[PDB]
RNA sequence: UGUCAGAAAAGUUACCAUAGGGAUAACUGGCUUGUGGCGGCCAAGCGUUCAUAGCGACGUCGCUUUUUGAUCCUUCGAUGU
RNA sequence: CAAAUAAUAACGGAGGUGUCCCAAGGCCAGCUCAGUGCGGACAGAAACCACACAUAGAGCAAAAGGGCAAAUGCUGACUUG
RNA sequence: CGAAUGAUUAGAGGCCUUAGGGUCGAAACGAUCUUAACCUAUUCUCAAACUUUAAAUGGGUAAGAACCUUAACUUUCUUGAUAUGAAGAUCAAGGUUAUGAUAUAAAUGUCCCAGUGGGCCACUUUUGGUAAGCAGAACUGGCGCUGUGGGAUGAACCAAACGUAAUGUUACGUGCCCAAAUUAACAACUCAUGCAGAUACCAUGAAAGGCGUUGGUUGCUUAAAACAGCAGGACGGUGAUCAUGGAAGUCGAAAUCCGCUAAGGAGUGUGUAACAACUCACCUGCCGAAGCAACUAGCCCUUAAAAUGGAUGGCGCUUAAG
RNA sequence: GCCAACGACCAUACCACGCUGAAUACAUCGGUUCUCGUCCGAUCACCGAAAUUAAGCAGCGUCGCGGGCGGUUAGUACUUAGAUGGGGGACCGCUUGGGAACACCGCGUGUUGUUGGCCU
């Protein structure tokens, strides 16, 4: 009967990676957060000040506010069963930028680069994504070297 | 020591295992804030050398920093200062020289012309009003030591010289004791004209008069004489305050393929024909056993 | 008290070890693992022969004691004095342990009757799996039939089921018996006690010309 | 005597009723516990927004008078 | 999947499942067919669909008013079958039912419709 | 082995800036506990010297001789650069240059022990004692302080890096000693 | 203010009382069997000689709750121990 | 334990707390630790001096865990955030 | 686990100068090195409080007017020497609202509204405990709170949730109880002398066997005449020795070498005190066709012992009604 | 083809050796009056010029170690979901999807940014 306190059971959360251990690459401090922008949190074991505490690892939040060190990151979490919203002020170093939604933004940039050539043609602009549809008729050819080629079922005896 | 602590043997960065980069200083210096969101920060990097003193302005960027401004002493020559490239007198010119060097190119050589009156006190430039202040550095040290008088912190006043807004203190300037501070600006004013090598070469024709072809050598060749030094760096403190400009040189266009040295490396056919003939020659030199 | 493992047959739990974690665990009376002519060449022996759990048994320290002495007075006694090397595979590295109960005198009352359970280890026993063998003979092929029977009475004394396999390794090296003399044939197998050194391409090449030193003269 | 306590049994049944309930999207979400000095004269950034076209489109020319802030912004 | 089963349905089990069994959804009420002004009346200024056979078109030939012309629908209330069913909680291919029957959907709507 | 060295020769890779000249010398003297003994054996050494030497302090506690931590036992100090070669030989002919085998570290330097002394031009003195002291002679060729700078630093390699016995060749030539094979 | 969201607090009752409790012991009944014993395999060996006339080590697989624990399910407006 | 987010029980298992600290806090600078090898009179299994290797195998009031090498370790400088 | 940390098993190659002393030698270095240390290439087996690697099922976020690119304004706080930043406030320009499927109507307040705050069962994962119809947890589904169909019976299992009716069609079943096959449907398996066997959960039964029968896998002999049987020898070159219960063809047994041909065993034996013979090999027969073992897993048997009389639910079934 | 200062990623860059090296450089190097620091001008600080096969980033070489990527292990192990499936149990078969890891073999052995120069 504990969880109970604050850094229990990140013995995992918060280890360095095998070799990755030592000095923060000196990038990490030249990343530049703007307010509203989307942010996952990854705790280091190496940065004892401001580290989140350990709900919000793995999480995903927006930027709501920049200070000299930190951005105030709001964070969901369950508390069962409802969603808060929290309010993390959380250090630079544990905090990464999210490469979610900017493989959405190179979709907005196609969106309107073939909307714009489509003033042209028409039709379809095609600008829904569309799921894995069954495949089409299509004809194999063998010519290959003529088939069987024979599989059997067969691997016990040892 | 075999194969097992190599596994798990994590190097130092690249910079901290040839000693040129602190990393605890570099976090350090090139700190800016969050809310000041991708403002540049621009330190003033002076390093020395055996024959040259390199002065640049730097700016932290992700993928590499980016020099803006860099003015070496190998090109003093230009201004009247021909031998004594490493000197505490020779940093000042071009820690000056980096200072109109990035002034006039910012157009900022209008206002904030400097110190010409080169006194060795301390010297902090004021606000041009209509609008803030000047272009400012920090000066970025590596890891000379930082002991009163190095010529590391002989760029420092040179740069604030041409009107530079780099924060001081006097505690490490040449000529300022340690008991107390006792500022002394003309032992700091004997240093920024070279008065104290003059006065070594006026001090060793009385000791050892032989040795002057041992140290200042050159100086018998290139006849600089001792009483001279007071106004060669001074004649020069405004042929560089009149002719900052960069000191690019056009080849056009010899950079790549120079010309025939390409120098490959063994093409993995090679390497396999290398241990045919290595295997194949060392079995018949054992069929010269028999 | 030696209470036999007549009734353990639900078998549940991690590997408790004899750690720095439980340290009061006790010296094994069951240390030897291997017997025979154990300085043996590789040359020496070529059949292997092991006998191999087809079920998922926990095989106790005591059988195995007792298996390893039935396979070894039976070889002892028709195959020949040394001409036999036993691999008992099964390393027990187990605790079970006991709540002992001291209720002596009838009346304390203090100690435990079903609160609170911390226990006592006397167990010790190997986890066995599917395919995975027990003991290993190895001898020459002229014994095959001997060899067999020791394995045979040495069944009867584990839990279980186990099966037979002659293998068709050459010795306990990881070989065919093809595989092994092919490879033996020109430099490539440098022989150790019980294993055989393996193919090698690497590294550098000063242990190439002393195979080649070695081959000529 | 000393029963059956901790249980999460019904726990997300009874949390799945009225539902498991995202917050609500807002336009607006509150700038406070944000940096104040961000905020107390951006306060009056906005409150120099006395006009925005009339007078603002005046000040284009008006500062191309004297052809702008082109070069000296560059340091 | 154990609690379904599907495949691939041929014309005639369109058709047949639409004119026998087809309901349909009006202002949330389900009403039956009985005319073509049933289908028309909510599906010809949006889409094309004013027949039977418009709404046995672009089911059967997917077309691109599909969401809309199965949504239209009610789901198929079917009967139950006739012979019934062979263990309902095994796969069809171990031994019969749910899951892809693939084309022996269509003799199992015989029996339901 | 036998990888292509190619070897190109345009000079014979002699050795006129691998000089093989004297460090440092090193001379210590640990007395044995602390008091007074220490402060007039510290002061043969500016007699020796010039220098005023430094305090070492015991690290460990044996029991055994009656040293604790930071008890300071021994008196050391060092020269280097041709004033050792007064010291050196001053104490080299005391032992008649001629010296033992190993005594010479594979590390290059190579050290000897002189008692009594009194025999490097000292007069006796007996305010102060007679005293016994460890003579470390550290050896190097020029370039050996490219791992003592603090910035850009490295390593020598193999060769330059001198072996025992080319200090022991430093040492048939000058001062014109023998190897002594015990 | 450690009973740590924070009364100010020693026993005994076989002379006993009350409200309840099978939310809770004492015995029966149930499940359980570590403990005892009764079986079957393998055979080191004992038995002058002979492995099983009679035995039978180290192992091994079962049966047996009744002693005996464990348990708290039924009964405390009472199942006579 | 705990079943790869967090949560999670039993008189489950292994321990720790009720303190210590004018530095063991703050910060700059210099420095490299465990051990190992070849050496140097008394001096040995260890005393000290000195060279070479040392991925932290040391040390950090830390119970365990994470973390840390021109440091958060060792030494000095001023210091009281 | 031929990576660290912890274990742990065996050898193999060696630095050596650690020897535990050796060995041929007073110690020897004049040689074998003897072994055990130490080093190096391997090796067996492993970890609730180890881990380079690393799933499945999971956790979070995103998937557009609340948008995307502009233009130039505001700012003291805001930063910059920039009233280009960064936030904000406006005008400009943008085909087809940017996966799928759904919409039981969803949103939001108030009575902080009543009851509740003993739970219990199950698959899967789990801890304690020898075990438990025991103790404690995670997950989802259930009983509580719920009838009805099936499991004879039954809180929970399988199916299915329920207005009042008519008709038709459905998993469990179809010898009689009892609705529906003693199936103009078959192929096999099995004989059980005191429970043959008979539907999940589930109402127990093992290890190990069977020249009981059924199928199967491996190896030999074979159409050179085997297999079986009626028909021959089996003594000995010799109590070599081992040996006196005693080994003369034989307990044990270091040891191990010999008859003859068509063809004979220093030979296993209760103990034939020690001897003899004898006969399961060899091989000439007749026979003249398949024989031999070893192994495997179906059913049945065996293993298999309780107390009122008794339970596939009952009857009863045996080219089945298992 | 390179050289330097400042870097980013932080072993494809490391480690062990071996062998080259034009030119700018970078060094080692010389000295202690000055500023500065040591027990010591070795280190640090400062003045600045008399010889090169050590640093240095390399040019590399290595059937190199490590590290890196691919292949193969392997549709293997495990695992989602299912059954009135099997078996006395332990556990195992199949259905429905998902899908590793060591090793093993092969491959390559830093990539680049800004600013100043050199041209074999």
């Amino acid at each position: 009967t504990n969880s109970k306190g604050y850094r229990r059971g990140t013995r995992d959360m918060f280890s360095r990676p095998f070799r990755k251990h030592g000095v923060i690459p000196l990038s990490t401090y030249m990343r530049v957060f703007k307010i509203g922008d989307i942010v996952d949190i990854k705790g280091h074991g190496a940065v004892q000040k401001g580290l989140p505490y350990k709900a919000y690892h793995g999480k995903t939040g927006r930027i709501f506010n920049v200070t000299q060190h930190a951005v105030g990151v709001i964070v969901n979490k369950r508390v069962r069963g409802k969603i808060l919203a929290k309010r993390v002020n959380v250090r630079i170093e544990h905090i990464h930028h999210s490469k979610c939604r900017e493989d959405f933004l190179r979709r907005v940039k196609e969106n309107e680069r073939l909307l714009k050539e489509a003033k042209e043609k028409g039709q379809w602009v095609s600008l829904k994504r569309q799921p894995e549809q069954p495949k089409k008729a299509h004809f194999v050819k063998k010519l290959e070297e003529p088939i069987a080629l024979a599989p059997i079922p067969y691997e016990f005896i040892a | 020591k075999n194969k097992q602590y190599f596994k798990r043997y994590q190097v130092k960065f690249r910079r901290r295992r040839e000693g040129k980069t602190d990393y605890y200083a570099r976090k350090r210096l090139t700190f800016q804030d969050k809310n000041k969101y991708n403002t540049p920060k621009y330190r003033l990097i002076v390093r020395l050398s055996n024959k040259d003193i390199t002065v640049q302005i730097a700016y932290a960027r992700i993928e590499g920093d980016r020099v803006v401004c860099a003015a070496y002493s190998h090109e003093l020559p230009k201004y009247g200062i021909q031998v004594g490239l490493t000197n505490y007198a020779a940093a000042y010119c071009t820690g000056l020289l980096v200072a109109r060097r990035v002034l006039n190119k910012l157009g900022l050589d209008s206002l904030y012309a400097g110190c010409t009156e080169v006194t060795g006190e301390e010297f902090n430039v004021e606000p041009v009003d209509d609008g803030p202040g000047a272009f400012r550095c920090f000066l970025d040290v590596g890891l000379a030591r930082t002991t009163t008088g190095a010529r590391v912190f002989g760029a420092m006043k040179g740069a604030v010289d041409g009107g530079l807004n780099i924060p001081h203190s006097v505690k490490r300037f040449p000529g300022y004791s340690a008991e107390t501070k006792s500022f002394n600006a003309d032992v700091h004013r004997a240093h920024i004209f070279g008065q104290h090598v003059a006065d070594y070469m006026r001090s060793l024709e009385e000791e050892d008069e032989e040795s002057f072809k041992r140290q200042f050598s050159r100086y018998i060749k290139l006849g600089i004489r001792a009483d001279d030094l007071e106004d060669i760096y001074k004649k020069a403190h405004q042929a560089i305050r009149n002719d900052p400009t960069h000191k690019v040189t056009a080849k056009k266009s010899s950079a790549v393929t120079k010309k025939r040295w390409n120098a490959k490396k063994l093409t993995n056919e090679q390497r396999k024909t290398k241990i045919a003939a290595h295997k194949a020659a060392y079995v018949a030199k054992l069929q010269s056993e028999t | 008290g030696r209470r036999p493992a007549r009734c353990y047959r639900y078998c549940k739990n991690k590997p408790y070890p004899k750690s720095r974690f439980c340290r009061g665990v006790p010296d094994p009376k069951i240390r030897i693992f291997d017997l025979g002519r154990k300085k043996a060449t590789v040359e020496d022996f070529p059949l292997c022969v092991h006998l191999v759990s087809d079920e998922y048994e926990q095989l106790s320290s005591e059988a195995l004691e007792a298996g390893r002495i039935c396979c070894n007075k039976y070889l002892v006694k028709y195959c020949g004095k040394d001409q036999f090397h036993i691999r008992m595979r099964l390393h027990p590295f187990h605790v079970i342990r006991i709540n002992k109960m001291l209720s002596c005198a009838g009346a304390d009352r203090l100690q435990t009757g079903m609160r609170g359970a911390f226990g006592k280890p006397q167990g010790t026993v190997a986890r066995v799996r599917i395919g995975q063998p027990i003991m290993s003979v190895r001898s020459s092929d002229r014994y095959k039939a001997q060899v067999i029977e020791a394995l045979r009475r040495a069944k009867f004394k584990f839990p279980g089921r186990q099966k037979i396999y002659v293998s068709k390794k050459w010795g306990f090296t990881k070989y065919e018996r093809e595989r092994y003399e092919e490879l033996r044939d020109d430099n490539r197998l440098e022989p150790d006690g019980c294993n055989v050194k393996y193919r090698p391409e690497h590294g550098p090449i000063a242990a190439w010309e002393k195979a080649q030193r070695d081959v000529y003269a | 005597a000393k029963s059956k306590n901790h249980t999460n049994h019904n726990q997300n049944k009874k949390a799945h009723r009225n539902g498991i309930k995202r917050p609500l999207r807002k336009r607006h979400e509150s700038t406070l516990g944000m940096d104040v000095k961000f905020l107390i004269n951006q306060r009056y950034a906005r409150k120099g927004n006395l006009s925005r076209e009339e007078s603002v489109k005046r000040y284009n020319e008006r500062i191309a008078s004297q052809k702008g802030k082109p070069k000296p912004v560059t340091l | 999947e154990p609690y379904i089963t599907w495949g691939y349905p041929n014309l005639k089990s369109v058709r047949e499942l639409i004119y026998k069994r087809g309901f349909v959804k009006h202002n949330r009420q389900r009403v039956p067919i009985t005319d073509n002004f049933v289908i028309e009346r909510k599906l010809r200024q949006a889409h094309q669909i004013q027949c039977v056979e418009d709404l046995v078109h672009e089911i059967f030939t997917v077309g691109p008013n599909f969401k809309y012309a199965s949504n239209f629908l009610w789901p198929f209330k079917l009967n139950t079958p006739t012979g019934g069913w062979r263990k309902k909680a095994n796969h069809y291919v171990n031994g019969g039912d749910f899951g892809n029957r693939e084309d022996q959907i269509n003799r199992l709507l015989r029996k339901m419709v | 082995m036998a990888a292509v060295t190619k070897k190109i020769k345009r000079d014979p890779a002699k050795n006129p800036m691998r000089d093989l000249h004297i460090r440092k010398l090193c001379l210590n003297i640990c007395v044995g506990e602390s008091g007074d003994r220490l402060t007039r054996a510290a002061k043969v050494l500016e007699q020796l010297t010039g220098q005023q030497p430094v305090f070492s302090k015991a690290r460990y506690t044996v029991r055994s001789f009656g040293i604790r931590r930071n008890e300071k036992i021994a008196v050391h100090c060092t020269v280097r650069g041709a004033k050792a070669e007064e010291i050196l030989e001053r104490g080299l002919k005391v032992r008649e240059y001629e010296l033992r085998r190993e005594n010479f570290s594979s590390t290059g330097n190579f050290g000897f022990g002189i008692q009594e002394h009194i025999d490097l031009g000292i007069k006796y003195d007996p305010s102060i004692g007679i005293y016994g002291l460890d003579f470390y002679v550290v050896l190097g060729r020029p370039g050996y302080n490219v791992n003592h700078r603090k910035r850009k630093s490295g390593t020598v390699g193999f060769q330059h890096r001198l072996t025992k016995e080319d200090a022991m060749k430093w040492f048939q030539q000058k001062y014109d000693g023998i190897i002594l094979n015990t």
